[PDB]
C-alpha cells in the first residue's frame, strides 16, 4: 500500500517517458504526410417601413455559439434593469448647485 | 516614435525561388528590378512577380507563432520580431494547418489542443437589429 516511493517513482518515470518521447518526435525530420438540450434560438423582428408599414421578420439561429452569447446578454440585461442616466445625473448637479447658489445669496 | 517591423514569410515555387535565392545571395541590385510584391486591397490576395513573371500569392495565418532572433555572438539572442503571416505563391481558406518546420505537420488538426464552449460580431449585429426593431419575441425551438 504504499502511499512514498511507489508515487514518487511513478510520476518520475512518466516525466523521463514524456520528455523523451517530445524529444523525439520534435527532432524528427521524417516528412509527415498532409492529412445539451438539442433546442435552436429562433427571434421574431417588428419594424417599421418608410411611408407606412409593419413588416416582421421571424429569424432562426442554428449555430449553438451565437445562441449562448445571444441569450447570456438578454439574461444579464434581464437583471441589469447609460446616456439617459449620465443626463438625470448632470440636471441633479445643476439643480444642487442652484440650491447651493440660493443658499449664498440667503447668507449675503 | 518607432514602429515594430513587420516581418512575414514567403514561400515561392521551387524553380522560382531557387532564382531568387540565387539573386539573394549574389546581393546586387539587379534583384530589387526582378523581385516585386503586389498586395491587393482584399488583404489576403497577391501578385509575387519574379523577373516581371507573375505569380498568385495568398497571406495566410500560420498555426505556430514565430519569433525572429538576432544575435551578435551567437550565444545571446535578442527578439525583434513575431511571425505569424505567409505569403505563399503559386476565412477559412487564408488559415495553414501545418507549420513551417518538418515536425510540425497537420498541427493545427493533431498537435493542437482544442477547447470550444465572427460569432461574437453575428451576436453584435443581432443585437443592433433587436434595438432598430420594436417587438421582439424569442423561443428555444425544437425540430422544425
Amino acid at each position: 500500500r504504499f502511499s512514498v516511493a511507489e508515487h514518487q517513482e511513478r510520476y518520475k518515470e512518466e516525466c523521463q517517458r514524456i520528455f523523451d518521447l517530445q524529444n523525439k518526435v520534435l527532432s524528427s525530420t521524417e516528412v509527415l504526410s498532409t492529412d445539451a438540450t438539442g433546442r435552436c434560438l429562433k427571434i421574431y423582428r417588428t419594424f417599421r417601413d418608410e411611408e407606412g408599414k409593419e413588416y416582421v421578420r421571424c429569424e432562426t439561429v442554428r449555430k449553438p455559439a451565437v445562441i449562448d452569447a445571444y441569450v447570456r446578454i438578454r439574461t444579464t440585461k434581464d437583471e441589469e434593469f447609460h446616456r439617459e442616466e449620465m443626463r438625470k445625473e448632470r440636471r441633479r448637479i445643476q439643480e444642487q448647485l442652484r440650491r447651493l447658489k440660493r443658499n449664498q445669496e440667503k447668507e449675503k | 516614435p518607432h514602429e515594430l517591423e513587420s516581418q512575414f514569410i514567403l514561400r515561392l515555387p521551387p524553380e522560382y525561388a531557387s532564382t531568387v535565392r540565387r539573386a539573394v545571395q549574389s546581393g546586387h541590385v539587379n534583384l530589387k528590378d526582378r523581385l516585386t510584391i503586389e498586395l491587393h486591397p482584399d488583404g489576403r490576395h497577391g501578385i509575387v512577380r519574379v523577373d516581371r513573371v507573375p505569380l498568385a500569392s495568398k497571406l495566410v495565418d500560420l498555426p505556430c507563432v514565430m519569433e525572429s532572433l538576432k544575435t551578435i555572438d551567437k550565444k545571446t539572442f535578442y527578439k525583434t520580431a513575431d511571425i505569424c503571416q505567409m505569403l505563399v505563391s503559386t476565412e477559412k481558406k487564408f488559415i495553414w494547418n501545418h507549420g513551417i518546420t518538418l515536425p510540425l505537420k497537420n498541427v493545427r488538426k493533431r498537435r493542437f489542443r482544442k477547447t470550444a464552449k465572427d460569432v461574437e460580431k453575428e451576436v453584435k449585429r443581432l443585437l443592433s437589429t433587436d434595438a432598430e426593431a420594436v417587438s421582439t419575441r424569442w423561443e428555444i425551438i425544437a425540430e422544425d
